[PDB]
């Protein structure tokens, strides 16, 4: 024998919910470090822990469309800041705010041409100046002042541009791609509030102003803090955004109005970890838009892998509520901001190659901490093998991210990802990258439809027979929680008015008739008010 | 499928000039020769006062590389008053856009910049130019009366262009009106006899052209890209442009009328800012003469392996159907960030082989992103999604990116040669670079072997020293070729023959050639002629019984041969390349007279047989097919056994069988050839006698619907043997069957209401709901999932609707989704109740007095079914409160169904049918 070893070097242990760690490193993911030694077609099996650290020091930046429409939003905004700290504070013993503005690029077709000089400086039509086109500035970098953060703000003024759609995607790069000058910190969580009330330029775009070099990438902001090649650079692409977006561990929200709001939410599906959030008309709302997105972001381990050698594949199992198992996965939402989940992870290599260092990483999205995976090798007419479709020689061995006899079989679960996240609606099981109902009379790519299924009054009463009764199941799972979220209330004597809603009445253990309602409007709100003061038998 | 890229022809421009990055080929009228046409849209000028004003250059093919401008205007900036210019042409980016005919050619300025004549302005409304030899006319579709961005102020029309057959120009300005964008085709003549020096505006008369549309369609971009050809009806080229920016950002095509410039078609994308229109081009791509489109969205993200998102591009092949309809297809990029649809560049018939070409562009693709270009070959079925061959870039960044393959044309035989060319252009570098397409030979070879059974104990020939008599057997190989375009006469090739192949290193070679004893022999004939198959011959000889076993592993001659250069046109040795899919490989096979017992021919007895397992395979899903053959041979050798299963449309072999200890594993494998499909297995070359075989050929059967009844299959196992060389073809058919699993599924909405009824009010007469009662909903949905479909059924439900005179939910209205027509036997909602405006316990039919609802059903496929929702209101006079047990009742709903028809006829269809039910219980709750 020659055993295949998976030694454990380096095991830093996830700091329990302390987040300001003195000098302690602040570790995320325990397993900080391994190094497997595989053989010929052979696997090992190990795993990675992860938490949601708490208290872990914010960072957020504010990207804003200073187009001449967000006047009005600059000026229930100048006392931000100062307003923004005590909510963050309950969330962060440390905390570092910071600001910078996009418009267009200042070039012919976007900016206003050129036609009396007496424009190049403002916007002459109305009788009012404003200010000329710049397309991206940096005004006040990362700082602690959540008062400085007003200083700057109120020295703001707005410009004007021609064109619909403005040139921000320049600014979300810039933003992204220039650490130092920003001031985004390692030990972390990093936010990009991105927040505009118009339409966007997208790459090639461009070629109209004259602009046929594509994005680079790289930062391009000077000592007097615009960006240079604004005009000498075309848009970044959805692709180039979305690389180096999680390469910096940086978080898109998208703080847009009403108007062009389902616009930035397919932007949204196609770069991943991206937030959308209903901006006000004077984006007074920044805030409660804010300060909820940093929620959503710290609710769910995404797992990520960097590089890897195309010749040995992994297989994930996630385990995260009470350690039920959900195999083919590396993902888990629904969290709440402490909990640590555990993924199971597997590795293997179709017949050894040839010895080098070979380390890789696997680690959650926007987490700082990472698993290094450091892999050595012990290795020192036709062929009926086939069926094909990946399927290989020898006797049939299937590529990496592919499974089944003949190989027809996948990984992947976004095949079964849906409308609300969960994998198969949450009524059946992905098999092979497609759904296989565990039909309660459903049915559907994601097992979306249930015509025949039991109405909502069914699947709240769940909730509310527990949340507020702490009775019947999910108190005897202990899932009546990242489970059955949503938000209870016990409305006051009668209930709701608003008819955008159903309301619920059901009979509790105790013989007494509870009455409850489901809403849902804002920002997908979803409250399951309650009268308080069950009807019941009298004596 | 090739050109050369040994020596292709590059070519030139000023550092920054963007040299190449409109490219096209100059094909004059009055010439014998050739030339090429590259923009230099950075290029400076000697018009006064005019930075990059941009230029044209027209290079020579006569090898000799060297590209002069092209005097298209020389004139500085217009005047309107003293010290106020009209127009400013430095930076226009002049050369952008350049397209040509026989003398007549367009090249635009989309960054021209015009100052109205009202107010002070500097608007890109952009300008052509069409020169024709002496002639040159400026022309300016776009420089209207019309101004500023809600006209045509921004339109920088000329940032596309293309003539149709008829000689007529079609432009493209995307920042027309609220940047929507726009067409314009004005037919030639009356762009050059209109041309008066003296006027910046102009009407054409029968010019064509897009109108403005709604606000919610600007920055649109519809003019970004265009190209031309025949979809609507008959006559002339109809107009294709693509809108990149078009819904969210998704992307669409518009496809014009070449005559009226009404809409005929339209594509719209399928993800969003992926520029689904930055080109567009149609071409006739699988020779039934319709112009096919393609279209490139180069910013397309597909799924990778991993399944996560990849920028690598794609592009949309519309494949035009004789009713006008699209058989739509899809291709993806193979590298990421290497852009692909980013030029598809249609050229003539590379190969030529009356079916057209093409060739996608990734401008950064390669090392270091010098980009590649793929040259996709077509053919009947429409085009063959796998590259042909690959163009790579050889040029480094100079400050930017090469962008070899941004723009690339390819369509005319710019050289001797029959085939046509490609000219592609990297502007990074400023380049354009001439492949030449080769000539094509198909060549055809043949190998035959005289005595073919060789005879040991034979005394024919005589060794080369000694004089001692030897089994003889003959060889000879004939080869013939003819290609078609500029090269015959002197195909010259260099032939390899191989005697017994099948052995390896291991050295019994049982046979070799005469003269000199080993078995590998050289030659090298010549040919020219499509039909003088010029033959060699040779003789070879066996050893003797004591020298070697052997066992009958019969000998195998080999043949292979090969193309030689000077053979070649005098302009640089174009060099020709065999068909792609033509083998330099043929083989046959000898055979040592072994167990033919006297009349020294081994007449063999062969029979297959499959026993009919399994006698139903279902109508609609696939349905796994195994055979187990019973094939042996009876009488003598078998030389080169096989079993021959025909399969039809839609069997599909799977493999053999690995999964038994009763079954063999033969080499099976699937072929069509001809108009035919089958399975093959080698039943062991000599298949020896009283062999006896029996294995499992697995298939999935698809349906194809009604299509009879049942499937055939013929077997039959063939050899060699001059002799009984084959069995009798036994034919199989396995019979279809019909199976459609229908089913109810029923359900109340509140299927609980606590009769206590939280606020109500007893109306005299009901006017709302509210007035009435809750809304109890009940919804039943009748679903196949079976295998096969149904054509028609019955639906039938039953309504509680009152007990003793006196009403239980009343219902107002019901809705259907799916194939369904329903009635009720009493008039829904009579009381004309509207929306808000501001027996001890069971019921439901038998007792209570029904309403119902009848309902025809028809065309419940494999997954898909059919829904009733009926809306009701309890009726709240379930109350009687007062006297005896008014405590419970539960309001019983039953539907139920009848499959009274299929689409199949032929088969035993039999009758399907159920029911369910569905209760709204309302109880007292506190009491
Ligand atoms: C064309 O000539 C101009 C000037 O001779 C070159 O650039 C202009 O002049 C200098 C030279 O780099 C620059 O500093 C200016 O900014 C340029 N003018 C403008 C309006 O941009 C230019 O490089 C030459 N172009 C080519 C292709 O040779
Ligand atoms: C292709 O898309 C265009 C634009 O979406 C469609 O044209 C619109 O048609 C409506 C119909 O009344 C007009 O009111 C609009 O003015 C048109 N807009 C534009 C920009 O042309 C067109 O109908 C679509 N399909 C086809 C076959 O034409
Ligand atoms: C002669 O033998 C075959 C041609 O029939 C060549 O070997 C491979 O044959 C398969 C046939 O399925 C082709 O798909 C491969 O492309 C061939 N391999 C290569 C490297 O070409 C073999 O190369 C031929 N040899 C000669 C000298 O012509
Ligand atoms: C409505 O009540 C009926 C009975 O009154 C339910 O149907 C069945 O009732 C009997 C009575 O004891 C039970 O034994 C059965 O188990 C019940 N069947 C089922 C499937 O539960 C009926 O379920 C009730 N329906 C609603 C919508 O509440
Ligand atoms: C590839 O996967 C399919 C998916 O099941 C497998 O084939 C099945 O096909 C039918 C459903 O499409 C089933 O009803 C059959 O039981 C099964 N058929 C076979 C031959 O296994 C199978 O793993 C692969 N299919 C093929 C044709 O190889
Ligand atoms: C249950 O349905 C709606 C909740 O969506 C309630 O209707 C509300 O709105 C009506 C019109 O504005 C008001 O007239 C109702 O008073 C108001 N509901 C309440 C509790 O104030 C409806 O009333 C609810 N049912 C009951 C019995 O209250
Ligand atoms: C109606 O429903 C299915 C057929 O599609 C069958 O259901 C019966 O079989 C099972 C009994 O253990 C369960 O599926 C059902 O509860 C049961 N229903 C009844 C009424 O017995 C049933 O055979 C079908 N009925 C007919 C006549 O085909
Ligand atoms: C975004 O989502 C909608 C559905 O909400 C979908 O039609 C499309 O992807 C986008 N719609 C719009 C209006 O942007
Ligand atoms: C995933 O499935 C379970 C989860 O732990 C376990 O078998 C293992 O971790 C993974 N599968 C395999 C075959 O190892
Ligand atoms: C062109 O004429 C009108 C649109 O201008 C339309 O009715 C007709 O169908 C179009 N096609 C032809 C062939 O006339
Ligand atoms: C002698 O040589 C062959 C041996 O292969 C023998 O079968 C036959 O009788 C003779 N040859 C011919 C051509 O008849
Ligand atoms: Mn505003
Ligand atoms: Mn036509
Ligand atoms: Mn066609
Ligand atoms: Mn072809
Ligand atoms: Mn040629
Ligand atoms: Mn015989």
């Amino acid at each position: 024998e020659f055993p295949v070893s998976e030694a454990r070097v380096l095991e830093d242990r996830p700091l329990s919910d302390k987040g300001s760690g003195d000098s302690s490193q602040v570790t995320q993911v325990s397993p900080q470090r391994i190094a497997l030694r595989l053989r010929p077609d052979d696997s090992k099996n190990f795993s990675i822990q992860v938490r949601q650290v708490e208290d872990y020091p914010v960072d957020i930046y504010y990207l804003m469309d200073l187009s001449y429409s967000m006047k009005d939003d600059l000026w229930s905004i100048q006392n931000l800041g100062t307003k923004l700290a005590t909510q963050m504070r309950k969330l962060t013993s440390n905390l570092r705010i910071g600001f910078g503005a996009f418009v267009d690029k200042p070039v012919s077709p976007y900016m206003y041409i050129s036609p009396p000089e007496a424009l190049e400086n403002p916007c002459y039509d109305m009788k009012t100046t404003c200010l000329p086109m710049f397309g991206y500035k940096h005004v006040l970098t990362l700082t602690d002042q959540v008062t400085r953060f007003n200083e700057e703000v109120k020295k703001q003024s707005v410009s004007r541009n021609r064109d619909a759609p403005e040139g921000g995607f320049d600014a979300i790069m810039q933003a992204t791609v220039c650490d130092e000058k920003i001031g985004w910190r390692n030990d972390a969580s990093h936010l990009l509030v991105f927040t505009t009330d118009a339409k966007t330029h997208i790459a090639l775009d461009g070629r109209l102003a004259g602009i046929v070099q594509p994005n680079d990438g790289q930062c391009h902001v000077g000592s007097d803090n615009h960006y240079s090649a604004s005009t000498t650079m075309d848009y970044p692409s959805l692709g180039l955004m979305t690389e180096k977006l999680s390469q910096k561990n940086i978080n898109l929200i998208f703080a847009v109005t009403e108007n062009v709001v389902n616009l930035y939410q397919n932007y949204s599906e196609l770069i991943p970890g991206t937030t959308v959030g209903v901006l006000s008309m004077d984006s007074s709302n920044v805030l409660q838009l804010i300060v909820d997105a940093y929620g959503k972001i710290r609710s769910k381990v995404e797992l990520e892998v960097r590089d890897l050698p195309e010749e040995l594949s992994l297989s994930f199992n996630a385990t995260c509520l009470n350690n039920e198992v959900i195999p083919g996965l590396k993902s888990c939402m629904g969290l709440k901001i402490g909990d640590t989940v555990s993924f199971s992870i597997e590795a293997k290599v179709r017949g050894c190659p040839q010895e080098k260092e070979k380390s890789f990483t696997i680690k959650p999205v926007g987490f700082k901490d990472s698993l290094i995976v450091q892999v050595t090798f012990d290795c020192d007419k036709g062929e009926m093998c086939s069926g094909h479709g990946q399927c290989s020689c020898g006797d049939c061995l299937c590529d990496s991210d592919w499974t089944g006899y003949y190989c027809n079989c996948t990984t992947r679960t976004d095949t079964c990802m849906s409308s609300n996240g969960l994998l198969c609606s949450g009524r059946g099981k992905c098999e092979c990258g497609s759904c296989v109902c565990i039909q309660p009379g459903s049915y559907g790519d994601t097992c979306e439809k249930c015509p025949t299924c039991p109405d909502a009054c069914t699947f709240k009463k769940e909730c509310v027979e527990c949340k507020k009764f702490d009775r019947e199941p999910y108190m005897t799972e202990n899932t009546c929680n990242r489970y059955c979220r949503d938000e209870i209330e016990s409305v006051k004597e009668l209930k709701d008015t608003g008819k955008d809603a159903v309301n619920c009445t059901y009979k509790n253990e105790d013989d007494c008739v509870v009455r409850f309602q489901y809403y849902e409007d804002s920002s997908g709100k979803s409250i399951l008010y309650v009268v308080e003061e069950p009807e019941c038998p009298k004596g | 499928f090739n050109l050369d890229v040994d020596s292709p022809a590059e070519y030139s421009g000023p550092e920054g000039s963007y040299f190449g990055f409109a490219v096209d080929f100059f094909v004059p009228s009055a010439s014998s020769r050739m030339f090429l046409l590259v923009g230099a849209p950075k290029a400076n000028t000697t018009q006064p006062g005019i930075v990059e004003g941009g230029q044209v250059l027209k290079c020579d093919w006569s090898s000799t590389r060297r590209c002069q401008p092209i005097e298209f205007d020389a004139t500085g900036n217009r005047d309107y008053a003293k010290d106020d210019p009209l127009e400013f042409k430095s930076h226009q980016w002049f050369g952008a856009s350049v397209r040509s005919k026989q003398d007549k050619i367009l090249a635009c300025a989309p960054l021209y910049h015009w100052r109205t004549e009202m107010k002070q302005e500097r608007e890109p409304v952009g300008t052509c130019f069409l020169q024709d030899g002496t002639k040159t006319v400026e022309y300016a579709p776009c420089r209207s009366q019309d101004i500023d961005a809600d006209g045509q102020g921004f339109c920088q029309g000329g940032f596309s262009i293309d003539f149709t057959k008829a000689d007529r120009v079609l432009l493209g300005g995307p920042g027309s009106f609220y940047w929507q964008g726009q067409l314009i085709s004005d037919q030639v003549a009356e762009i050059v006899s209109k041309y008066d020096p003296n006027v910046y505006s102009i009407k054409y008369n029968n010019q064509l052209a897009t109108r403005t549309a709604q606000a919610i369609f600007d920055d649109s971009y519809l003019g970004y890209s265009v190209a031309v050809g025949d979809f609507n009806g008959d006559g002339i080229d109809d107009f294709v442009s693509g809108v990149p920016r078009a819904a969210r950002t998704l992307g669409m095509v518009y496809i014009y009328d070449g005559k009226n410039m009404s809409s005929l078609y339209n594509f719209t994308g399928e993800q969003m800012a992926a520029y689904f229109g930055f080109s567009v081009a149609a071409t006739d791509i699988n020779g039934d003469d319709y112009a096919d489109v393609f279209i490139g969205a180069p910013l397309f993200m597909d799924r990778g392996s991993d399944g996560k998102l990849q920028e690598v591009g794609q592009v949309s092949v519309s494949l035009q159907r004789a009713s006008g309809d699209f058989q739509t297809t899809k291709l993806n990029g193979f590298e990421v960030f290497a852009r692909f649809g980013s030029a598809i560049a249609p050229l003539g018939d590379l190969d030529q082989d009356g079916f057209n070409d093409i060739a996608i562009a990734a401008p950064y693709g390669g090392e270091d992103k010098k980009g590649i270009v793929y040259i996709f070959n077509g053919r009947s079925t429409g085009l063959n999604a796998v590259p042909s061959q690959i163009l790579e870039g050889q040029w480094a960044a100079r400050s930017m990116p090469p962008s070899f393959g941004y723009s690339m044309k390819g369509a005319t035989d710019i050289d001797k040669n029959g085939y046509p060319d490609l000219i592609v252009g990297a502007f990074g570098v400023d380049r354009a670079i001439l492949y030449r397409a080769r000539p094509v030979i198909t060549v055809n070879a043949g190998l035959e072997v005289y005595p073919s059974i060789l005879n040991q104990d034979n005394k024919t020939c005589s060794l080369p020293g000694t004089a001692l008599k030897v089994s003889c057997f003959n060889v000879r190989f004939c080869l013939k070729a003819d290609g078609k375009g500029v090269l015959p006469r002197k195909l010259n090739f260099q032939v390899e023959l191989l005697l017994d192949k099948l052995k390896q290193k291991g050295a019994i070679r049982r046979a070799l050639f005469l003269y000199s004893r080993s078995p590998s022999h050289s030659k090298n004939m010549t040919i020219s002629r499509g039909g003088l198959m010029q033959c060699e011959e040779l003789i070879a000889y066996l050893r003797d019984e004591s020298e070697f076993r052997d066992k009958l592993t019969p000998i195998t001659i080999f043949m292979e041969y090969r193309l030689d250069y000077r053979t070649a046109a005098d302009t640089t040795g174009l060099q020709p390349i065999l068909n792609q899919f033509t083998p330099a490989n043929i083989s046959r096979q000898a055979h040592i007279l072994l167990d033919c017992g006297e009349d020294n021919v081994c007449k063999p007895k062969l029979e297959v047989s499959v026993d009919s397992d399994q006698k139903k395979i279902y109508i609609g899903d696939d349905n796994p097919l195994t055979l187990i053959v019973k094939a042996q041979n009876q009488g003598e050798g078998a030389y080169e056994a096989e079993l021959i299963v025909s399969i039809p449309l839609q069997a599909d072999f799977i493999g053999v069988v690995r999964n038994n200890e009763a079954l063999a594993r033969l080499s099976c494998a699937f072929k069509t050839e001809n108009q035919t499909r089958q399975v093959v297995c080698d039943l062991g070359n000599p298949m020896k006698a009283g062999t006896q075989l029996l294995a499992g050929l697995r298939f999935s059967v698809h349906q194809q619907s009604e299509m009879d009844t049942s499937v055939k299959f013929d077997l039959q196992i063939q050899s060699s043997n001059l002799f009984d060389k084959v069995s009798p073809v036994v034919s199989h058919k396995v019979d279809l069957a019909v199976l459609a699993a229908v089913e109810i599924r029923g359900v109340s909405s509140p299927d609980h209401v606590f009769l206590p009824i939280p606020n109500w009010e007893h109306k005299e007469n009901p006017e709302t709901e509210e007035d009435v009662g809750p809304v109890v909903q009940h919804i039943y949905e009748l679903r196949n999932n079976g295998p096969s479909s149904f054509s028609k059924a019955m639906l039938h439900l039953q309504w509680p609707y009152k007990y003793n005179n006196n009403t239980l939910l009343y219902i107002l209205h019901y809705d259907i989704d799916g194939p369904m027509n329903c009635t009720s036997d009493m008039e829904i909602n009579p009381l004309r109740i509207k929306i808000s405006s501001l027996d001890i316990h069971t019921l439901g039919c038998g007792v209570a007095q029904c309403l119902k609802i009848v309902c025809q059903v028809g065309r419940l496929d494999r997954g898909k079914s059919a829904i009733l929702y009926v809306k009701s209101l309890l009726w709240t006079e379930t109350f009687m409160n007062k006297e005896n047990q008014n405590h419970s009742y539960s309001l019983k709903s039953s539907a139920s169904f009848n499959v009274i028809e299929f689409p199949y006829k032929n088969l035993p269809i039999e009758d399907i049918t159920n029911s369910t039910l569905v209760t709204t219980n309302v109880t007292w709750g506190i009491q």
